[PDB]
């Protein structure tokens, strides 16, 4: 019973532009997490997925070929996609900013519990 | 339900534990918010005893019967 993870998701999907681009595309689900944990950079001819070197070892080229493909249909022409590594935190990937948005509702909630008398 | 009165916290459903007590068996209660489910412990005193669900099914509430959170 998450509803909310997925309804959360499409908060993250309506905010974030990489987000809204992978669900245009319909990944699938291993690469649709390379996706998310990657923040969005986008130059004049292309788009280079930097995922979090934090999760380095699940970035694997049966995901980033099916991950190619699909940018590849979202530009309309072929991107070299490559998945690189820089950890640095100064902008958030579709997947943390969802994570906030989680947590602080739970809490309104425990508050009305707790406030019921 | 969601709609429950505030007298039902401290009346009825008290008092069905109340007079039915053994055998140390923690209270948890499931509050069904619109916002998130939160779990908050009644631990009032009472421990109640197991009799209850015949009596508790008797009206309009269906209640389930999970794992111990303690035995966890």
């Amino acid at each position: 019973t998450p509803e909310l993870a997925a309804k959360l998701a499409a908060e993250a999907i309506e905010r974030d532009p990489w987000a809204a681009q992978v669900s245009q595309l319909s990944l699938p689900k291993l690469v649709e997490q390379v996706a998310l944990n990657a923040w969005k950079e986008e130059s004049d001819n292309a788009v280079c997925l930097h995922l979090r070197s934090s999760q380095r070892h699940l970035n694997n080229r049966g995901a980033q070929q099916k991950l190619a493909e699909a940018l590849s249909m979202l530009k309309g022409s072929t991107v070299e996609l490559t998945i690189v590594e820089d950890d640095n935190p100064a902008v958030r990937t579709p997947l943390e900013w969802r994570q906030a948005i989680y947590e602080e509702k739970l809490a309104q909630a425990r508050e009305s519990i707790i406030a019921d008398n | 339900t969601d709609r429950q009165i505030d007298d039902q916290l401290l009346n009825r459903l008290r008092q069905s534990l109340e007079p039915h007590r053994s055998g140390t068996i923690p209270v948890h209660l499931y509050y069904q918010r619109a916002d998130a489910r939160a779990r908050l412990r009644f631990g009032a005193t009472w421990r109640v005893s197991p009799s209850d669900r015949l009596l508790n099914d008797l009206r309009g509430l269906i209640g389930s019967e999970q794992v111990e959170l303690e035995f966890d």
